[PDB]
């Protein structure tokens, strides 16, 4: 199979990925960096066709271990301005209400948090300052995006 | 095309229908088996507070909708509590 | 009927102030999430459930051959046909 494609450049790219998952394990560093920077040089020039497709597979289990999404949601705003810039829709009207699940499901960590600690710092307060903040340009990119009644429905009940 | 109105001291007002249904209580009180057939019976106002109950309708219907700046509604301090325990039933 | 609204004129003050401050919005009405109704429209849904549900088999049935002789010839009074569908 692998004398097949040997002098193909995509099969060995996606492939490195399955054969590492497979001994990686479940919980482990598997989707940091290789899942991450392999979107990233893909939408530079793909016309983001399926870099939310490798970018939302790594998010949708990564919820397993919580870490800070912080970065991690800065950047799905960002690409998703520039395809409306573009004049491209690519968006399916259901893609961003598993992002909008995600922001309500992060948000209510930070104010417990706040309730933990006693003083903690400030940086503390502005890791629930700035998560508003990103909320907003989700919610007004989804205003400027055209999608169905059913779609607005899921909207409204997140 | 008129309406009566008599108070708990006995003074009885007499103004326009048009002018009196400005406010909900009135006319709840005349719709219904009380169709009056009129006179309106109020059993816990006193005077001085419905002189100037009658005396706003006229002010609120002249100059609504008007460019010339409207004038200053004057309230004596003393009866100032009663004409908002007054409003309060009457939803003016 | 008629009842209902000569009633309703009574109880302006409970509606007004004390009932629609505690009751649900419209929004929470809707697309779920999130019980205490204004009188006048409460004895509306004391007639639905105590006095046609448990009679909505013979209404349906001599309605449905007065029609049918209708068609086949006969005078009915439209009037009191008329208010008992219209009822619902």
């Amino acid at each position: 199979e692998l004398e097949s494609i040997r002098q193909d450049r995509d099969a060995l790219h996606m492939e490195g990925l399955i054969v590492r998952e497979r001994i990686l394990g479940a919980d482990n560093i598997d989707v940091s960096h290789p899942i991450i920077y392999r979107g990233a040089v893909y939408a530079d020039n793909m016309e983001f066709e399926q870099c939310i497709k490798l970018w939302l597979h790594a998010l949708h289990l990564r919820q397993k271990g919580n870490r800070n999404t912080h970065k991690d949601l800065l950047r799905f705003a960002q690409v998703f301005s520039q395809m409306i810039h573009l004049n491209e829709t690519v968006k399916a009207p259901d893609i961003e209400c598993v992002l909008r699940c995600s922001v309500l499901e992060i948000e209510q960590s930070m104010n417990r948090v706040k309730n933990i600690s006693d003083a903690d710092v400030h940086n503390a307060m502005d890791n629930y300052e700035c998560n508003l903040y990103t909320f907003l340009y989700l919610v007004c990119i989804s205003t400027k995006t055209q999608c169905s009644e059913e779609d607005q429905c899921k909207i409204n009940k997140q | 095309m008129y309406v009566k109105l008599i108070s708990s001291d006995g003074h009885e007002f007499i103004v326009k229908r048009e002018h009196a249904l400005t406010s909900g209580t009135i006319k709840a009180m005349l719709s219904g088996p009380g169709q009056f057939a009129n006179e309106v019976n109020f059993r816990e106002i006193p005077s001085h507070v419905l002189s100037k109950v009658c005396m706003y309708f006229t002010y609120k219907v002249r100059y609504t909708n008007s460019s010339t700046e409207i004038p200053e509604f004057p309230i004596a301090p003393e009866i100032a509590l009663e004409l908002l325990m007054a409003a309060n039933f009457l939803d003016c | 009927s008629k009842g209902a609204d000569y009633m309703d004129c009574l109880y302006r003050y409970l509606n007004t102030q004390f009932i629609k401050k505690n009751k649900l919005t419209e929004a929470d009405l809707q697309y779920g999430y999130g019980p205490l109704m204004e009188i006048g429209e409460l004895a509306l849904d004391m007639w639905r459930k105590l006095m046609v549900e448990p009679l909505q088999a013979i209404l349906i049935r001599m309605l449905l051959r007065e029609i049918k002789n209708d068609r086949g010839g006969e005078d009915p009074n439209q009037k009191v046909i008329h208010g008992v569908i219209n009822s619902f």
